[PDB]
């Protein structure tokens, strides 16, 4: 974000991450599993503070 | 001597069978709530 055209930054693109590697693993995929909520309460007391 | 003899009985009946109900529903709002409490866990970490 800035004064540039978006040409150059393609090409800045293409020209330092063009070697870079675009080929997953075979089923090594990361996939988020989705994340339980718990109703439950913490309490630290520390009435030093 | 006793002429609410059969209607006592009626009404004892009636009374055992509510209570048979209310007492565990009673029962199962009690630990509801104290659930909290029975479950909860305690951990003690002081600064050494
Ligand atoms: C101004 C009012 C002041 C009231 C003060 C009351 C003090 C509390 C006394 C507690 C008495 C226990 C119930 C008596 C049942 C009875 O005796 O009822 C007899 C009746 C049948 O009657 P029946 O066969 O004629 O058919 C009726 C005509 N259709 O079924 C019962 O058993 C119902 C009772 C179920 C078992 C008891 C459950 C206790 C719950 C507590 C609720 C208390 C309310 C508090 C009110 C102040």
């Amino acid at each position: 974000a800035g004064g540039l055209e978006h040409r150059q930054l393609l090409d800045l693109a293409q020209k330092h991450f063009s070697g870079l590697s675009g080929t997953y693993d075979e089923d090594a995929v990361p996939t988020l599993s989705p994340c339980r909520f718990t109703g439950s309460q913490i309490c630290h007391r520390e009435d030093g503070l | 001597a006793e002429p609410e003899h059969d209607h006592r009985k009626r009404m004892g009946l009636k009374m055992l069978l509510m209570m048979g109900l209310l007492l565990p529903l009673v029962y199962a709002m009690k630990r509801h709530k104290w659930s909290v409490l029975k479950s909860r866990k305690l951990a003690y970490r002081p600064p050494k």
